[PDB]
């Protein structure tokens, strides 16, 4: 009930035992997230070779509000 | 220019004649350095006094626009530091005034410190009344020194940053970034400024 | 020794002086309304209601009077261009005189209440000190406001006893004051449907009454009484400031974006109609239908009314203007006098060309004659610049259909260039520029001025709300007491 | 008729109610645990 | 001061309206009726959201058209 | 196309260096603040 | 006419500045 | 004409306030005159 | 001193975990041939 | 005489606040 | 009669909640915390996620992300396309229809960040009020923060609401803000508007006051320490002030001409300057939102058009604005589909 000082945890053994095996897991998770290609699929960012579609050779344009979903699906080539 | 330099000297002279400490001239050096840069060092680097700042308002605006056209000042780190210094000075002035006025009751630093420590965390940062005022005096002065040095360096024409065509996909095509739009604006500005065909 | 900005706080305790002060302010505002009505009526010119409506002459308060039923005038004219025979008591001049008389009576009442400040009505039986029962007073005032709202909704707007309100067709071509039957379905919530107004002024009205009754029969809880400092008279000030803040944004938004309570035929068109090609698209559809039905191009283009062509002109866009470009719109680009007609540009090859209309943002925009495929085919050099495609070279020619210049054609490059630069702004018009000495810079319609002023006031009132609420919550600290 | 947009709006209302209820339950439970 | 500096002026309208300005400071015990206020506030917020989305084209209803064209009913 | 050239060996090598440098300096920066907050607290 | 107005406004500003500099009330509150 | 109001103070304006007000009004006029005249 | 899962724990972890994840992501992005 | 309305606006803005402040100063200085 | 004081009734759930929320811990949650922490956290998270992964290829035709190869200065969270005029861009709204990938592609992340950030500012102001009430101090920090919140509200919500759509609001980034500044310099002549002039004066005066006050206080300290450094010759529990007001007053009354003689007035002036400057700037941008711009100086334009041989810096500024507009609108506004031939582009060679 006193919010133990940071020094106490700094010298603890369980703290280090947990963190030294946990943090590397997060780092590798991020590395695999952006390496396996999941980021492009998840966030819709096109790959370097997908910017210009075969039938389109210029920046896209939405030019539509209530059908923006189909417009974006067509422009992206998916 | 001579008058402002001798004003700088007179500040120290009077400070010494009264028993005060002599470090107000150091603070005043920032605006003096900036004025000296803009009015004397830029023309020397460029080679003519026509490149100085006209003594007016629209003249100052044209001055700024011509820099943004020629040297891309906005992306120079020193101008960023100057903007940061000015904004931080305004912030600190406003907030110091607010806390001091609130504390003064018909305690000056030990009362408002409790408020500040729990408002935005950051306990025991400026608990000494002297360190706080020194920080106030130091931030904007350093910012202005850096921006003046940046203008002086631009006088000898290195440049601001340049990220034009920094992103390219496969096959060699170029994808535009915001820097490219800034560069288009600068290109139009520069083309408009130059007369070239002069009769 | 009160400073200059704490002077009026001397009235913060005695209610009688507060009553007198509020009466004085009410009298001032009523007098302003009357004086502006008289001035605007003195400056108004009712000759031409097509090419010289109210919104071209910088009128501000006249449309508000016209929006609720006031049409005729004592001079014999009407806002619709006809002639009045029986103006009656209720006309523009009558309304102005009534407002002035009200201002004077309120001033006399104000001075009376200022003289007699100590009345028994302002002292409670217990503790013998001045006090106001704020919850019960609020109940009474809310009851009255709700009753008035119901009356207005069910007697004036609906037309069962009153004249009604202004209703017009979508394109602002034929409008007038009519009764408005209520609409209860989901179609009663879109602000472009007039019915949704009347229903509201009924429904909410009833609720108002009910609310007031409650507020007159149930005392507030102790915890709420002390939490909101309901015994003080500055909390109510903060609440009222916040309410007017909110209302200012509501009204400004509805004026800018257009609604059924701000017809385009009284305040002028909005910028979003120019941006989306509303009137242009309507005219094109009508002309195409006329051609399909079978008729000559001149006949098809000679049937559209002049008002519809007037609405499609960028000079009427409220967006384009200046903060310091003072005066009415009629003093910016001259008073309109006629419609030349639709200008069609055709090059030597034979394909028709169209001029790229100027967007709202651009203060100055180059003229670009481009055909139906969207590819530029002619244009004018910036200023004495090298030319590859030019009006002189491509040799485009302009023909006029309908309007005054019906059936004429031009080939001189100077005239073609002039008419292209004129058409880039929209429908070509004729402007008399020698009466008002118009400079040549566009001005904003009443819509923009209203929105700007009320938004600025709303922000300042937000600051006022913050300040007064802070000074109410921190009463003891501010006063330097326990 | 119930258009899909209206269904999505009612779903959003339900989600907001759920979030507010969750926050209220969290504060209540923690306060009861500590007092 | 005595009774806040002696009694004030008395007028027929003042006597008539005195009852409406007598019980100043009276309150109910506990929280009274705050829960009803909370429920009504929530309902009003829902109504405001509905109208805001209707006028912003984020909630398209079958009957409403949301354009100037509705003036030609 | 858009794959990562470097292998996972460097991934783990850098993970070890950038994971045990941030989990041991996050309490050292906050220690002054937590030590002074208690002094400020329970006093006024 | 505009030039005279501008000159008058500038002269007035300078005059107020001078009067504030030289005819200020003494600062005896704290000194 | 009924009874003197106990709540009646008098406004006070020291010289520094007057100088500040004059400076403010003159500076605003200097800034805005050109725009007003166009 | 004994109890855990306090406000401070949640506050620090919430900004700590995503920071490490994004640092790993950016470090991986660095080694892309484009 | 160009922009008579502008000249009147400038004169009023320069006179009314100035007169108000000066009257206030003379009134208070009597204390 | 039955009188009553304060808190003389049975305890309730509200009492327990209030007791827990207003404790003394490393982080002060308070009632305003419930609104501040989630909103601010989500705003920051959204900004970082947008700047790291999401792109603006389908809205502006740009590439702005670390995954696409952008620096800290060029990455940003771009605004939604102009077709989405003023839609709030909910994930469940008619535009996205519940698809997260398409929601990110269309640009609803900007609206997410903006709305949650505005509510975070409101929560922060309420937090300041709560702290001030708890520790019994007058709330001046509330107004000092009311200035920047007003500026943010104006720029990021009222300006787009008057224009075509969200497309013209600032994009959260550095190069985006530079583009915004140049865009106003080109189209509105924002530098000539008096309100920005007043704001500039206010900000520069605030910096000047900060610097001068710091220098004067640090150069007039009393001798209350043997050590060469004056920082350790002080404790928070001091009785008197650490600097001589009389000496500084005389110094600045002999150098400049006018000097302060009241601490409260001095610090209140410090508070007053920047707030007024930023408020005036906010009013100026509010005016600009309706295209009510100070651009004309009609007399100068008429005189210049009458005869070419009359040039002032104002005319040169007008020409520079024309150049900016003509040369930047080509790619700044893709939805307009503008193609200016090189013949028509303004250039100084043709004057
Ligand atoms: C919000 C309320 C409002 C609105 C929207 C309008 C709108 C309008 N009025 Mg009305 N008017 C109003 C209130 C309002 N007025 C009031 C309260 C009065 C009583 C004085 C008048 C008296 C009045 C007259 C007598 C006339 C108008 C006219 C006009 C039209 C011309 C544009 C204009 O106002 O000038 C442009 C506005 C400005 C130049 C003001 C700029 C605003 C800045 C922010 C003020 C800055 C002040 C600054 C701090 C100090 C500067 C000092 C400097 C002068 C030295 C327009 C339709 C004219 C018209 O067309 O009638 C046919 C006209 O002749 N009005
Ligand atoms: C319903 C509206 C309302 C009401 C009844 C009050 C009433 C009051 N206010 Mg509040 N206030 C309001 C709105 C309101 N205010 C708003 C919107 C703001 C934000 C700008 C403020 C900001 C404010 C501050 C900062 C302070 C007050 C103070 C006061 C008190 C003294 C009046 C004063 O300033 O001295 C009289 C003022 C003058 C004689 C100066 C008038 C000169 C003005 C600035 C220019 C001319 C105005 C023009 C002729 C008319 C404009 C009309 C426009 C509103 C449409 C009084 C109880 C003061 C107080 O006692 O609190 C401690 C105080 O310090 N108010
Ligand atoms: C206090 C914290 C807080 C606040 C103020 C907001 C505020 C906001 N969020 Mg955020 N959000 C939060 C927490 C918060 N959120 C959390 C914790 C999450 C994670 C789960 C999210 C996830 C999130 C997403 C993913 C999105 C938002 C969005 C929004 C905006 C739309 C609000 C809306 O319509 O939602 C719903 C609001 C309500 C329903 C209001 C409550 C009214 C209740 C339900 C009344 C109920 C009474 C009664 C039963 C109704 C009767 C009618 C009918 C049922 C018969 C708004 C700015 C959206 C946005 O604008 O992004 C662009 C968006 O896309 N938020
Ligand atoms: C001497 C040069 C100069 C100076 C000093 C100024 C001064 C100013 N200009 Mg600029 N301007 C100039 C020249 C200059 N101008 C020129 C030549 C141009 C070209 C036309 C412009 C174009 C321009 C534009 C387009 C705008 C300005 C604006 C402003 C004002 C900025 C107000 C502010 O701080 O808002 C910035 C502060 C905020 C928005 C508050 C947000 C704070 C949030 C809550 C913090 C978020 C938390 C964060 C994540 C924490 C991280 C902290 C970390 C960074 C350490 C200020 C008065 C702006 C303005 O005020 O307009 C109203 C504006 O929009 N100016
Ligand atoms: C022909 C001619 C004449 C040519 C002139 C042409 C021309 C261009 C004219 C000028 C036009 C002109 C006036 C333009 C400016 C117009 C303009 C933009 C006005 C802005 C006005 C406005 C309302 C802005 C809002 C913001 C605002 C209020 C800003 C205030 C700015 C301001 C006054 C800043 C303070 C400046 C200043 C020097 C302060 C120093 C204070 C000082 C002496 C402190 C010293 C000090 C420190 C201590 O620590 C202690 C302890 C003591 C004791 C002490 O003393
Ligand atoms: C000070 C306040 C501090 C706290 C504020 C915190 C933020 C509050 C939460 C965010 C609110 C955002 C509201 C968005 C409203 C909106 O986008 O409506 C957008 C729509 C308008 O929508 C437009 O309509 C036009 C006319 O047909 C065109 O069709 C346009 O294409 C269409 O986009 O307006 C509304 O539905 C609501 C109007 C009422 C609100 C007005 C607000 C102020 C308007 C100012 C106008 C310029 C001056
Ligand atoms: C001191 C008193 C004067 C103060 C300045 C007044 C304003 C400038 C007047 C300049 C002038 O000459 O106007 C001159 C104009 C009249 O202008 C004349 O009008 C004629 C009409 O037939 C013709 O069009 C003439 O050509 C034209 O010159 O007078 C007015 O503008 C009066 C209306 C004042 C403005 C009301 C709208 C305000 C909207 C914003 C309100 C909120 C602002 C919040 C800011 C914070
Ligand atoms: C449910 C959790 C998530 C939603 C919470 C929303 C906030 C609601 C509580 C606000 C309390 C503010 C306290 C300020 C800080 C404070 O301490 O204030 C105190 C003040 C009065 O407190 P007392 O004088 O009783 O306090 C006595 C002692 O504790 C003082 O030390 O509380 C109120 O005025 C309550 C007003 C409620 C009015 C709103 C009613 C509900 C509206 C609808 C809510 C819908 C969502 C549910
Ligand atoms: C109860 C929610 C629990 C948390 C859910 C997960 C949250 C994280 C979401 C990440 C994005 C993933 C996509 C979700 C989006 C999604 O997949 O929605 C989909 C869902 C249903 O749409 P459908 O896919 O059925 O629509 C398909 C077609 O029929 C559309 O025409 O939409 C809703 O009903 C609303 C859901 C709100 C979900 C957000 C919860 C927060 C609501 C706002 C709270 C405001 C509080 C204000 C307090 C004052
Ligand atoms: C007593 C009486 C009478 C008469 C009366 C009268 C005739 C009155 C009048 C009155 C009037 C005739 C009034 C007026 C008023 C006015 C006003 C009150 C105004 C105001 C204004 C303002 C306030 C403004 C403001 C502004 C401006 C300027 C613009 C914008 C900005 C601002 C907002 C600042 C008789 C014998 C018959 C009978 C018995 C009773
Ligand atoms: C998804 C999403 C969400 C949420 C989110 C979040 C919540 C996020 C967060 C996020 C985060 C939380 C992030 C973070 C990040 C971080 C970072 C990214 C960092 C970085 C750093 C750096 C980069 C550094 C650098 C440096 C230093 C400082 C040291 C040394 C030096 C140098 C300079 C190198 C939701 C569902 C609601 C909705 C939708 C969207
Ligand atoms: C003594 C004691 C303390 C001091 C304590 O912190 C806790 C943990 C409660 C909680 C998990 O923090 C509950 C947090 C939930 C919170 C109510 C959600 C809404 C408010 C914020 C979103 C919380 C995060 C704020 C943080 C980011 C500063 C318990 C159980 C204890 O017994
Ligand atoms: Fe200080």
């Amino acid at each position: 009930p006193v919010e133990r000082p940071f020094s106490d945890i700094l010298t603890s053994i369980r703290y280090w035992v947990i963190h030294s095996i946990t943090v590397p897991a997060l780092f590798i998770a991020g590395w695999l997230f952006v390496s396996t290609g999941l980021a492009y699929d998840v966030f819709g960012t096109p790959r370097p070779n997908e910017y210009f579609t075969e039938d389109r050779q210029e920046a896209p344009l939405i030019t539509d509000r209530f059908n923006a979903l189909e417009q974006v699906k067509k422009l992206s080539g998916n | 220019l001579l008058g402002v330099y001798c004003y700088m000297g007179r500040e120290w002279e009077l400070s010494f004649r009264l028993g005060m400490r002599p470090w107000i001239a150091v603070a005043y050096s920032a605006p003096v350095a900036a004025a000296s840069a803009v009015f004397l060092v830029y023309p020397i680097g460029q080679g003519s006094f026509s490149d100085g700042m006209p003594l007016g308002i629209s003249g100052t605006f044209n001055f700024m626009i011509v820099f943004q056209a020629e040297h891309n000042i906005l992306m120079h780190p020193f101008h960023m530091l100057g903007v940061a210094g000015v904004f931080g000075g305004s912030l600190f002035s406003a907030m110091h005034g607010s806390l001091v006025t609130s504390s003064l009751i018909r305690y000056n630093i030990v009362a408002a410190h409790g408020y500040f420590g729990r408002l935005i965390f950051q306990y025991a940062s400026f608990n000494n009344s002297r360190s706080l005022h020194f920080f106030l005096a130091a931030w904007p002065v350093i910012g202005i020194w850096f921006t003046a040095l940046g203008l002086s360096t631009m006088a000898f024409n290195l440049n601001g940053f340049n990220f034009n065509q920094s992103v390219v996909d496969s096959q060699g095509r170029v994808l535009n970034t915001w820097a490219d739009i800034i560069n288009r604006a600068n290109l139009g500005m520069e083309v408009m400024h130059e007369r070239n065909a002069h009769n | 020794g009160l400073p200059w900005y704490r002077v009026h706080t001397v009235v913060i305790n005695d209610p009688g002086r507060l009553i007198s002060v509020h009466l004085m302010h009410t009298a001032l505002v009523s007098g302003w309304a009357g004086s502006m009505a008289l001035f605007e009526i003195s400056v108004f010119d009712p000759s031409d209601p097509v090419l010289n409506p109210m919104w071209r002459q910088g009128m501000f308060v006249l449309p508000f009077m016209t929006r609720l039923g006031i049409t005729q005038s004592w001079g014999g004219w009407t806002i619709s261009g006809e002639t009045a025979t029986n103006p009656g008591i209720w006309s523009y001049e009558g309304v102005a005189a009534a407002h002035i008389i009200l201002s004077g009576a309120l001033f006399l009442a104000s001075v009376w209440h200022w003289t007699y400040w100590d009345l028994e009505l302002f002292r409670d039986p217990r503790t013998g000190k001045t006090a106001l029962d704020l919850p019960k007073i609020f109940g009474i005032h809310l009851f009255l406001s709700g009753l008035l709202c119901f009356g207005f909704g069910a007697f004036h707007v609906t037309g069962v006893f009153g004249p009604g309100i202004w209703v017009s067709d979508p394109y602002g071509l034929t409008g007038s004051v009519q009764p408005v039957a209520p609409s209860w379905g989901a179609d009663g919530f879109d602000p472009y449907n007039p019915g949704g107004i009347a229903s509201h002024h009924i429904a909410a009205g009833i609720l108002g009454v009910l609310a007031g009754l409650f507020h007159l029969c149930v005392r507030p809880s102790i915890r709420l009484y002390f939490g909101l400092s309901m015994g003080s008279i500055e909390t109510v000030l903060s609440s009222s400031i916040a309410a007017v803040f909110w209302a200012a944004f509501v009204v400004a938004g509805t004026m800018w974006y257009g609604s059924a309570a701000t017809p385009i035929e009284l305040f002028g068109p909005t910028r979003y109609q120019w941006d989306q090609g509303f009137f242009q698209q309507e005219i094109q559809k009508r002309v195409q239908a006329s051609l399909a039905e079978g008729a000559s191009l001149s006949d098809a283009w000679s049937r559209i009314p002049e008002k519809l062509a007037f609405y499609d002109y960028i000079g009427n866009n409220p967006a384009k203007g200046g903060l310091f470009r003072t005066g009415a719109m009629n003093s910016g680009d001259g008073i309109a006098v006629g419609w030349l007609g639709h200008a069609s540009f055709k090059d030597q090859e034979g394909r028709e060309l169209f001029v790229r209309r100027m967007p709202t943002f651009f203060e100055t925009f180059p003229v670009l004659l481009l055909d139906k495929d969207g590819i530029v085919r002619a244009d004018v050099p910036f200023r004495k610049a090298e030319s590859k495609y030019s009006i002189e070279q491509v040799g485009v020619s302009v023909t006029f259909y309908g309007g005054e210049l019906d059936g004429l054609t031009f080939t001189d490059p100077a005239t073609v260039k002039k008419y292209a630069r004129k058409a880039q702004l929209g429908e070509i018009f004729e402007f008399d520029r020698s009466t008002l000495q118009s400079d040549g810079v566009f001005r904003s319609s009443p819509r923009g001025w209203f929105t700007f002023g009320h938004v600025c006031f709303a922000l300042l009132f937000f600051f006022g709300h913050i300040w007064h609420g802070a000074r109410t919550i921190f009463r003891d600290v501010f006063a330097g007491i326990d | 008729a119930v258009t899909p947009s209206l269904k999505n709006f009612l779903g959003s209302l339900i989600a907001g109610a759920t979030v507010l209820g969750g926050i209220a339950l969290a504060i209540t439970a923690v306060s009861k645990f500590d007092k | 001061n005595s009774d806040f500096q002696e009694p004030g002026l008395v007028t027929p309208l003042g006597t008539l309206l005195r009852p409406l300005n007598s019980e100043a400071g009276k309150v109910l015990p506990g929280w009274g009726t705050t829960v009803l206020m909370a429920v009504f506030i929530l309902l009003f917020a829902a109504f405001l959201l509905i109208i805001l989305e209707i006028y912003n084209s984020s909630l398209i209803l079958d009957d409403v058209s949301m354009s100037w064209e509705t003036l030609a009913k | 196309v858009g794959d990562v050239n470097a292998p996972i060996e460097y991934a783990v090598g850098a993970a070890i260096l950038v994971s045990l440098v941030a989990t041991a300096i996050i309490p050292i920066v906050l220690n002054p603040g937590q030590q002074a907050a208690d002094k400020i607290f329970n006093a006024k | 006419m505009e030039a005279l107005v501008y000159t008058f406004l500038l002269v007035g500003t300078l005059g107020i500045i001078f009067f504030s500099i030289f005819f200020r009330d003494p600062p005896r509150m704290i000194k | 004409m009924a009874r003197p109001n106990p709540n009646k103070q008098v406004v006070e304006l020291n010289r520094t306030s007057l100088y500040w007000g004059l400076l403010l009004i003159f500076v605003l006029a200097v800034l805005f005159s050109s725009y007003i005249f166009n | 001193v004994y109890p855990i899962f306090t406000v401070r724990w949640l506050a620090i972890h919430g900004i700590a975990v995503p920071t490490i994840f994004f640092l790993g992501a950016i470090t991986a992005m660095q080694f892309i041939q484009r | 005489e160009v922009n008579i309305y502008g000249l009147t606006a400038t004169a009023l803005f320069i006179i009314i606040p100035t007169s108000f402040l000066l009257i206030l100063y003379v009134k208070t200085a009597s204390t | 009669t039955i009188a009553i004081g304060t808190y003389q009734e049975k305890r309730t759930w509200f009492d327990d909640a209030d007791d827990w929320l207003r404790q003394d811990r490393f982080v002060f949650v308070g009632w305003s915390g419930l609104l501040l922490f989630p909103c601010a956290y989500f705003a920051l998270g959204g900004w970082l996620t947008g700047t790291t992964f999401v792109t603006s290829w389908y809205t502006h035709g740009l590439a702005t992300s670390y995954l696409e190869g952008c620096n800290f200065l060029t990455a940003a969270v771009s605004t939604p396309a102009n077709s989405m005029a003023h839609s709030l861009l909910f994930v469940w709204g008619p535009e996205a229809q519940g698809d997260f990938t398409r929601w990110c592609q269309l640009g609803g992340l900007w609206a997410f960040v903006a709305l949650h950030g505005a509510f975070g500012l409101i929560g922060f102001m309420l937090r300041q009020f709560e702290i001030a009430r708890s520790v019994n101090l007058r709330p001046y920090n509330a107004i000092a923060f009311s200035a920047p919140i007003a500026v943010f509200v104006s720029v990021f919500l009222i300006y787009p609401l008057g224009q075509s759509g969200w497309f013209f609001a600032p994009s959260f980034g550095v190069a985006a803000i530079f583009r915004f500044i140049l865009f106003f310099q080109g189209f509105h002549n924002w530098t000539l508007n008096p309100f920005h002039m007043m704001g500039v004066a206010g900000v520069l005066g605030a910096a000047l006051l900060c610097a001068i006050h710091g220098a004067t206080v640090e150069n007039t300290l009393f001798e209350d320490g043997d050590g060469a450094n004056t920082f350790r010759a002080f404790n928070p529990t001091q009785a008197e002030e650490t600097y001589s007001m009389v000496t500084a007053n005389r110094f600045w009354s002999q150098i400049f001409g006018v000097a302060f003689s009241n601490k409260r007035w001095l610090h209140f002036f410090m508070l007053l300057v920047p707030v007024t400057g930023l408020w005036m700037s906010a009013i100026g941008v509010v005016g600009l939102a309706l295209n009510l711009r100070a651009y004309d100086f009609v007399s100068q334009e008429i005189r210049a058009a009458e005869d070419p041989e009359f040039e002032t810096f104002y005319t040169k500024n007008i020409l520079l604005n024309e150049g900016i507009r003509a040369w930047m609108a080509a790619q700044d506004q893709p939805h307009e589909r503008l193609v200016f031939p090189e013949e028509v582009l303004p250039r100084g060679n043709a004057l």
